């Protein structure tokens, strides 16, 4: 689910209404959950 | 010759080709800082 | 890949008594390259530094605050993190002599003066359609690749009399693959600004809202980009505090 | 079960007989089994 | 740990026509970093060719035959390589004017002559007790780090009178972090010899004859190391290959 | 000065200290080549 993952989060974080920069890391969120799932 | 005045807001993907893998992701309303 | 830098790097806090699945350490260790550093939870302040040192180690200094005295607690016993930083060359950089002052007008028909990069050439480019064809309804798309053949900046542009936010709704995983499958490399003149933009998001509830429901007692998001002349420097980092 | 696994193919590659040398690579091979348990 | 050389890569091969859980390829492309190369299984000596000019790419050509022809065959649609390669300095190297060639007895009483390095330096020193007592039952352990403080090169040794086979039984894991838990730096004088070595295991089997029981239609592990006076350079790669 | 003299049959271990990963692992029963 790679980008259409990432592409949602983008949908969030606009979301708010807030017509503001929004700025985030895929790899990095995504490298975190995996870690995260490893045992937890 | 295509223009492209990137003179309002967009949004952006700073990703890698060959994978396809996202980087950073974003959109600019304030180019300002 | 090695005409540019992509450095990463994984870790892991743990309260210094507090034991864990010993095959979920190497698990890390080996799979994530993380690195299991014992710290103590408790000193709320003293953990806080740490972290901060840390991600502010692997990230250049971009991200000198990522997780805070606040997020922490007596009960946190781990907290995983990781930190992307990223640092490349345009292949084919601006000229700092042909940055002028431009007008960014926000789609809040606002102002704002700015700096604004110029060059022309050789670029991903590509036209595609959008809801109102009126005007050619049709929004640009540049794709800038940095030294490294392997990385790109990809726009996705509207016109001015056309918010960003009517191209938004559009916006899906396959619109992504239809933009490099259709980006001709052509000789386009550019205009973009020169700017630096960092954000900083909280997980636990987007993640929440988004799907994933197996617990941590805290998630912290961060990062900032550095667009100019010569390249991009940009880096982030994510904090996942557990509170058991 | 990282060092003891890799404890264990050594003691595998040296009880065929020949007193010849041995040389593996534990990290190589756990990292195939790592993908190759990613979904086959 | 930018003082060596440890570069890490993994990749996948799968015929061109043969799709796969599209939620695996970004799994491995984001976890494992893998390169998803599409080829033909097919054209055997054409798809050994390619793999063998891929991990014969990413370990310097010490490992120029990790896969064959007849390791494929006409059902091999996948095919998962990893290739680990290490190259670092000795922290104190030994002197090549101070290698004169010795007489290295196998336990096979055997004899044979050979480049031996010498230096007096600084390494991690250690003497454990053995099954017999008579002569101080007490083999040596030497730990040799390379420059980044953080690859090091462990030696168990036993004495000429005893063969390194009445030591291997002993061998356990908790037995190499005694290891590391005595080793103390002192100021021995070691006589290590200049020697390269290449294995070449044949997995599938000893996985099985291990454990994983859950298929492959074969399995290749490959690793060459070159000691010698500078510092070490090493390689390894695996090729699981898959039949569906 | 301890002295060891590696001219016989040996096991080695080229691993990792702060992480405790092993590289490259394996014995030395002919050290001709």
């Amino acid at each position: 689910t790679i980008t259409e993952w990432s592409v949602n989060m983008y949908n969030h974080l606009r979301g708010t209404g807030e017509d503001e920069n929004i700025l985030f890391s895929p790899l990095s969120i995504a490298l975190a959950m995996g870690m995260m799932e490893l045992g937890a | 010759y295509p223009q492209v005045i990137v003179d309002h807001p967009f949004l952006y993907l700073i990703r890698n080709r060959k994978s396809g893998i996202i980087l950073f992701m974003g959109r600019v309303m304030n180019p300002h800082h | 890949e090695n005409q540019y830098v992509m450095k990463l790097a994984n870790s892991l806090f743990v309260q210094n008594g507090f034991h864990v699945n010993e095959e979920f350490l190497q698990m890390l260790k080996m799979y994530f390259n993380a690195e299991v550093n014992h710290v103590d939870f408790s000193q709320n302040v003293a953990v806080a530094n740490s972290i901060n040192k840390w991600v502010e180690n692997y990230t250049n200094s971009l991200l000198k605050d990522l997780v805070s005295p606040e997020d922490f607690d007596g009960v946190t016993n781990l907290a995983l993190i990781n930190a992307v930083y990223f640092k490349g060359n345009w292949k084919s950089q601006f000229r700092p002599e042909n940055t002028r002052t431009f007008s960014f007008t926000k789609d809040d028909e606002s102002e704002v003066q700015i700096p604004m990069m110029y060059q022309q050439g050789e670029f991903y480019y590509g036209e595609f359609s959008d809801g109102s064809n009126e005007a050619g309804g049709i929004y640009q798309v540049l794709e800038i690749p940095y030294e490294g053949d392997e990385i790109s900046m990809m726009l996705a542009l509207s016109r001015q009399e056309v918010p960003l936010a009517t191209l938004e709704p559009l916006l899906k995983a396959q619109l992504i693959e239809e933009w490099a499958n259709s980006v001709k490399k052509q000789k386009v003149e550019v205009y973009l600004p020169r700017f630096t933009v960092e954000q900083e998001i909280d997980l636990k509830d987007i993640l929440k809202a988004l799907g994933v429901t197996e617990f941590l007692s805290k998630a912290v998001h961060k990062s900032c980009i550095e667009v100019n002349e010569e390249g991009s420097e940009a880096a982030a980092a994510s904090g996942m505090i557990a509170i058991s």
